[PDB]
């Protein structure tokens, strides 16, 4: 949409996974919170298929390993079911 | 103290206006070359050792891509201070 | 000196089809420096209405419908999609489904709808003296039977705290009237003039399906009204099936904000001018719902009034007893702008109900 | 701008009399809401003693309309008698014509008012009450002649409907009021309840069969309601001891209102206490009901009040104050007045009260 | 013309602090819409801790008006606790006092509140919610000395109505919301039940007989109802650490409205998520309410609202815009401001919002 919506900054908007805990599930804690920080949401197909199609973008915060099913290359290729691949960012600060 | 800060690596531009207003006793954000300072090869850090938790490097809002994030005590993530609402838009013609 | 400025311009259009058809093309853009009654801004929305003629020979049609809108940092949808007919002149039968999502949560639904509409009475004489009836007193009965799957956690809540409420309390017939309408919605059904009466549940029942299960629930409410409300009034007139021969829509879109409010519509469709006797034809009577409910938003900021309308008729068609009178003739085009009819605009903007009514012939 | 032209005149009565003659004219540039214009109409009330020793009275009224194109006329004709200080009893007869169709009638009605406290205290802290909480109760026997096909109509529909539907008795409340009447009802203070109807009949009379009904059913008011919190000002009997009138005229259009008004009747003014009489209070139910339609174009005032007392009365305390005193006439214009003349024609009730002693 | 002379100040604490003051004064010059002019009245709210372990709260309230040459007189005082999370408990006595008469009485009450629904995706999906609908519960026992004259009959005349009409429980509700307050009812979105009398007494006490009585009703609403809605907020039992006021006057006449608020308690802001905290959501009731007196007169509005803030506290996202910014101070005056301040002393809902952070 146009600049002047949201941040003048992203194409889109922005979530990112700040919860991984396992509750006898693994990874139901997926919590995608967005760049503003005024909700705690989840997988949901729902959220998959606005994922998928241009709106939303997710990233995995460097500070569940197999379990978001990471796959083979450039230690980093994270798929969350079978379509789109979540980019993270780094934050090495050594 | 809380609520760390977490200059982004990927987004950093090393403009350096962050660094500013870091108290000169606190020289907690500094600076990594790895290769020729024009197409991006000076990005900057923040030392986690030092930091004190101004919000001098946050609620300045100076950081203009979106580098600076100040995560929440719980677990919450931050970009920018404050966001516009998100509206959407069309065009109109008076007839 | 004098009080607030709040300019209001408005502009409108009406094209009309000559013969025996009854089709016409609207337009209408709206602006104003006031801030909506609603206590989350900012607020945008789309509608998106088709129509298209399903088969002939059964009478039925099929109608779609698309909401989006942005409430204060939300995004939420609704779609329906359904198949609508007249199996009788006060019966009407529907087949339909459709899903809400908001944020994140979603859920589809398909439902199965009967609605049939009855007068109060029927003498001839209101009929012979009165030759543009207005307020028509009668009652409308819905009969719907609904399915949606219970595939999240969240849905699985709702159905049991529902059937939870329904088989604890006694009162859960009329307290539903209150978590029903929401907010102000509730206040205007006194005064738009309408009665709700108790729902009556037939049975929630939930059964396996394709993923898994599904709640399927049916239920009977009804409503009166004391002429007023169009929907029952006007049963007739809401539903033309007759002239549906090729796909129809209406197409709008506000975008409201804290200092005014924008409004954009497109449409076309039959229905819009109808035979008044005696060789003219009359736009069809406004409606009165829409009126008296936006009188309870319209009254909390005095403006300035500005508006055109502008009406386009076919070849040999003229304007006679316009009321207020227009101010210009291009020949085909009559131009409606300030005086009376800035007054009747500024009049009908905060509830009022007068009439201006347009008589035109060949 | 839209101005509005006014004009009243209020004329008194010395000694303990109550008599008044009450004159008004009105004009505004605003579309009325009405969904059929125009519209026009005039109304005739008088009232003469039929005899003071059983307290009968005999009351006329007639009503002609002309709406968008169609004659409606309303005549009715009653005698009615105070049979106690809350019981009320009527006899009258009367017709309806729309049209080409036409109908009379004969009712036979009583009316009973009960207050829903009668605390003295009430009665001696507080000088001028204005609220009164109450219920009314209305037992009507009314005889039509079915000559026409379509009262036959009418009537065999009406007997379906009875004895077919359990929710007739509830819902005959939205056929009662029609259109923006039942809005007013809740807004307006009152409570229709449940009609009962004691049995429809059918007996055969002098042209032919006629059909009897006999109902009840009761309304109830928080105190706004005049015809229940001030059941005993609206029916002076006792000062009518020669004919009164009430003769007004609506005429409506598509750009602005016309009205006409005479009258002369006793309860004009009434005792305040203390030697002092004043003006009788503003009904409530006008004011508000208006109100329901005054909202719609913001206009401008203009109006003259002119009150005429008798020899020797002088106003005091007349609250906004007036602008001239033309040694027995007291005018108020402009300013405050306006601004209350303003207030009262959208809805609100504040008191404009005066106040005369001799 | 008709200006509106208006005064407003908060003023914030810092750090995880909710405490401010708020101070207000307004003028007007139209007829307030009572039927009864002149009307003065002054209202104190005192509340301090009682104890903090039970979480019991102490809370008095004093009223005294002049309504037309009439003193009135209620006070009331009571303790207040949070049993649950959804009941309320309180133990309190008062007086009211009218002209000469007067009478005490001493309540003992408990109140609970329960939502239709408690859905966790309209808690992920909707940041600040604002219609919920619910509905309330009371359960009142209230004793009464019967000393006069005048209170032994009004308990034999309610004991006589309660026993002999079937139809008190329902038409009691005509006698309670008396006048207009009746109207606001349906439109201000409540619906009160039917009360249901679970017995009247009478027993000897210290000085005479004391009628007891006990009785309970419901009330539900759409969701514009704060008491329903804003359960948790209306009674901050947790920042009240020191005693906190509320102190309020007006004095109303036949030419314009005099206000004048002082106020001093917690809960002015709330957490807003993300660091950010804001001045909490107006209430809907008052507004709503006041609109329906507030469209009687067209009028020009100025007006100053000016916040303080704490050191290292900013305003943003302000909507409509501030205009100054004293360094730690910003006032709101003419344009979008005066809209909406005259939008919303009309019964407008719109939303003006502020947002601050450090
Ligand atoms: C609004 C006043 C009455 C109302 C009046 C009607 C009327 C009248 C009808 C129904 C009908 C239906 N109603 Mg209902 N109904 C109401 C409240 C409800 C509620 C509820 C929870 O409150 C529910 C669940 C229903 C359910 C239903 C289904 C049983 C059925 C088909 C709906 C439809 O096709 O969807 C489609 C949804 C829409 C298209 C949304 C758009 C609605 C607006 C009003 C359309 C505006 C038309 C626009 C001005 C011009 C459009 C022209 C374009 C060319 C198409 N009604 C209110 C109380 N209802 C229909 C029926 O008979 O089914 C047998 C029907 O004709
Ligand atoms: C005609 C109305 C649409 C509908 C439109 C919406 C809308 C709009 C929303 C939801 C929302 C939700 N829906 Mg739904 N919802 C419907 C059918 C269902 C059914 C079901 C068994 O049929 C269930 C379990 C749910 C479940 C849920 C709630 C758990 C969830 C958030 C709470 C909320 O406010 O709910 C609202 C509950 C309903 C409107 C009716 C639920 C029906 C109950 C459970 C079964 C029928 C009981 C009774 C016989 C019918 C009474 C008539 C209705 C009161 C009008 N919906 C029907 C098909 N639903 C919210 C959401 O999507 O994201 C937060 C929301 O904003
Ligand atoms: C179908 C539309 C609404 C709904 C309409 C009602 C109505 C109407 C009533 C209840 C009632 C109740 N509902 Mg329910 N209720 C719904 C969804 C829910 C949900 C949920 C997680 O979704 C929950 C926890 C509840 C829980 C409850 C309790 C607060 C209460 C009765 C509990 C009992 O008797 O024991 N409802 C759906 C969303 N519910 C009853 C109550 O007491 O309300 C105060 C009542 O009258
Ligand atoms: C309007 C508020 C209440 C109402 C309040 C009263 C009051 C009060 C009375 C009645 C009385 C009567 N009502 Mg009732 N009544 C109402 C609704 C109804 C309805 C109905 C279908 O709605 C019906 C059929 C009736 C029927 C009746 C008859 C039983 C009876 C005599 C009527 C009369 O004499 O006619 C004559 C008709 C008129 C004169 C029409 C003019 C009416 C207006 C209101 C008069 C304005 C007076 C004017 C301001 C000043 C006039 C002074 C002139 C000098 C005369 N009422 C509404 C609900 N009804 C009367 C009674 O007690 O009978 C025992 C009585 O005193
Ligand atoms: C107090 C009201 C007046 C009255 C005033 C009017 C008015 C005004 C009109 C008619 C009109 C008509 N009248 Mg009539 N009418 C009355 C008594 C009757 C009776 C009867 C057996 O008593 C009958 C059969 C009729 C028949 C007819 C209808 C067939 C006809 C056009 C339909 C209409 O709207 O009717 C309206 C029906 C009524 C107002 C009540 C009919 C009473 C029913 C049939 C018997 C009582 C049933 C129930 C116990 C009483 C309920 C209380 C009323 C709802 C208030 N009237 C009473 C005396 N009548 C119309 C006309 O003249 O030309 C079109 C019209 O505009
Ligand atoms: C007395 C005032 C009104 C009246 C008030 C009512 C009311 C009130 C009701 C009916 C009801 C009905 N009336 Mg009826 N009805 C009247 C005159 C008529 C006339 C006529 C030619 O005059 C007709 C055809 C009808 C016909 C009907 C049916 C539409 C319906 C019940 C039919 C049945 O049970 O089987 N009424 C008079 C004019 N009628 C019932 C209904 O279903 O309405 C939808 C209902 O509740
Ligand atoms: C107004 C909307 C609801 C209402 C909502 C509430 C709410 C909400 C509560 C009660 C509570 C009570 N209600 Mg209740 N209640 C209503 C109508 C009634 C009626 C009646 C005849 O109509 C009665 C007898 C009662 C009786 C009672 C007692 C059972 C109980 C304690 C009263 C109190 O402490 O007194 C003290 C009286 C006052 C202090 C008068 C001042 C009231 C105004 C509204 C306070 C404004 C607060 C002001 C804006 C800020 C004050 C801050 C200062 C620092 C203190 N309610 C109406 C229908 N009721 C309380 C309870 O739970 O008890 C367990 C409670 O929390
Ligand atoms: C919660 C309301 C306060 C109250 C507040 C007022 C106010 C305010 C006034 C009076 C006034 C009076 N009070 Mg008290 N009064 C209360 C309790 C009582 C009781 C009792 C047995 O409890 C009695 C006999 C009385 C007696 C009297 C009347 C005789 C007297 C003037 C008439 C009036 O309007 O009364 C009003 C009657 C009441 C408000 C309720 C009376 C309760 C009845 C008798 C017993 C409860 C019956 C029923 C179960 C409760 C229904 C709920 C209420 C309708 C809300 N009060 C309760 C404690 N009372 C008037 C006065 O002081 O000087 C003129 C007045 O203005
Ligand atoms: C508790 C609040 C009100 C109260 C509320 C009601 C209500 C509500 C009703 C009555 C009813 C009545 N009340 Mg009581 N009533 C009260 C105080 C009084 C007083 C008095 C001197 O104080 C008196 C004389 C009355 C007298 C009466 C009669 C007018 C009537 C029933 C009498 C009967 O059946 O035989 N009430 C208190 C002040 N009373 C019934 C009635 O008929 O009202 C018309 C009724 O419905
Ligand atoms: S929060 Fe303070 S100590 Fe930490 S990096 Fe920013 S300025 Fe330095
Ligand atoms: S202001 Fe932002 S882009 Fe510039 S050095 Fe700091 S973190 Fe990097």
């Amino acid at each position: 949409s146009g600049p002047w919506s949201g941040n003048a900054v992203h194409k889109a908007e922005k979530y990112f996974i700040t919860s991984a805990k396992r509750d006898r599930d693994g990874k139901l804690q997926i919590e995608l919170v967005p760049a503003s920080g005024r909700r705690k949401l989840s997988p949901t197909p729902e959220m998959i298929r606005r994922l998928i199609d241009g709106e939303i973008e997710i990233y995995i915060l460097t500070t569940a390993i197999d379990m978001n099913k990471e796959i083979i290359d450039m230690e980093n290729r994270y798929v969350i079911d079978f379509d789109k691949r979540g980019v993270k960012w780094t934050m090495r600060e050594i | 103290a809380k609520k760390h800060y977490f200059i982004i690596e990927n987004l950093c531009v090393g403009c350096g206006l962050c660094l500013d207003k870091c108290p000169p006793k606190v020289n907690a954000i500094g600076y990594k070359f790895y290769g020729d300072v024009q197409e991006g090869g000076f990005r900057c850090y923040i030392d986690q050792a030092a930091c004190i938790s101004c919000s001098a490097c946050f609620s300045g809002d100076e950081c203009p891509s979106g580098a600076l994030i100040e995560v929440l005590p719980d677990g919450e993530v931050l970009d920018f201070s404050y966001t516009p609402p998100e509206r959407l838009d069309f065009d109109l013609r008076f007839l | 000196g004098s009080n607030d400025v709040t300019t209001a311009h408005s502009d409108y259009e009406i094209v009309l089809e000559g013969g025996s058809s009854s089709w016409g093309k609207v337009k209408a853009r709206a602006k104003v420096n006031a801030p909506p009654a609603s206590p989350l801004l900012p607020a945008d929305c789309d509608v998106k209405l088709n129509v298209k003629p399903l088969d002939p020979a059964k009478g039925f049609v099929r109608i779609s419908a698309v909401f989006e809108s942005i409430v204060d940092s939300t995004k939420n949808k609704l779609t329906i999609e359904a198949d609508i007919a007249n199996e009788t002149k006060e019966r009407r039968i529907s087949v339909g489904e459709g899903m809400v999502s908001v944020g994140d949560f979603s859920h589809t639904f398909s439902f199965e709808g009967s609605v049939v509409n009855l007068f109060y009475y029927r003498s001839d004489a209101v009929r012979r003296n009165v030759p543009n009836p207005i307020y028509m007193q009668g009652r409308q009965f819905h009969d719907i039977l609904m399915k949606v799957p219970l595939d999240n956690n969240d849905l699985i809540d709702t159905w049991e705290g529902t059937v939870k409420a329904i088989g604890s309390t006694g009162a859960f017939n009329d307290w539903i009237r209150d978590f029903w309408f929401i907010g102000p919605a509730f206040t205007a059904l006194n005064e738009g003039g309408q009665r709700i009466s108790r729902i009556e549940v037939n049975g929630l029942n939930t059964e396996s399906g394709p993923k898994g299960p599904v709640g399927v629930s049916r239920w009977r409410f009804s409503h009166g009204g004391s002429g007023m409300v169009d929907s029952i009034s006007r049963w007739a007139e809401l539903f033309p099936s007759d002239k549906l021969n090729r796909p129809a829509q209406v197409e709008a879109g506000f975008r409201s904000d804290s200092q005014g409010i924008e409004v954009k519509v497109d449409g076309e469709f039959p229905g819009v001018s109808v035979d008044a006797g005696g060789g003219l034809r009359r736009i069809l009577n406004h409606p009165l719902i829409p009126l008296v409910h936006h009188g309870m938003v319209g009254k909390f900021n005095n403006f300035n009034v500005d508006a055109q309308l502008k009406v386009v008729l076919p070849k040999g068609y003229k304007i006679r007893y316009a009321a207020p009178q227009y101010r210009s003739q291009n020949l085909e085009e009559y131009r409606w702008s300030g005086g009376a009819y800035a007054r009747w605009v500024e009049h009908v903007c905060k509830g009022g109900v007068g009439q201006f009514e347009i008589l035109y012939a060949q």
